[PDB]
């Protein structure tokens, strides 16, 4: 009752997959918000 | 992460129909209460007195306010 070998192999890519997308999601290269053009 | 980026449905028609909204109210806006204070101030709002003797008032000025 493990696993579908092919769902390890699914799940594991789907993973990559994941990874990548996430990489990309993070955002802060070149601080990309750059609207213009007492008493 | 460090920073993250959000995802907002969108930032340019809400705001811009308001600005543009808001312009126009208050372009016709301003004038007006100008208006208001002016005819507030220079010229006076008005005063009672009574019905002179044996005079005919005119249609207007029956009523206090100028604008009216």
């Amino acid at each position: 009752s493990g696993y579908t070998p092919d769902e390890k192999l699914r799940l594991q890519q789907l993973r990559e997959l994941r990874r990548r997308w996430l990489k990309d999601q993070e955002l802060s290269p070149r601080e990309p918000v750059l609207p213009p053009r007492t008493y | 992460g460090k920073r993250l980026f959000i995802i907002k449905p969108s930032g340019f028609y809400d705001k811009r129909f308001l600005k543009l909204l808001r312009f126009y109210i208050l372009l016709t806006g301003i004038p007006v209460v100008i208006g208001i204070t002016l005819i507030n101030v220079f010229i006076g709002e008005a005063e009672l007195a009574e019905i002179p003797e044996g005079y005919v008032p005119e249609h207007w000025e029956y009523f206090k306010h100028p604008i009216s």
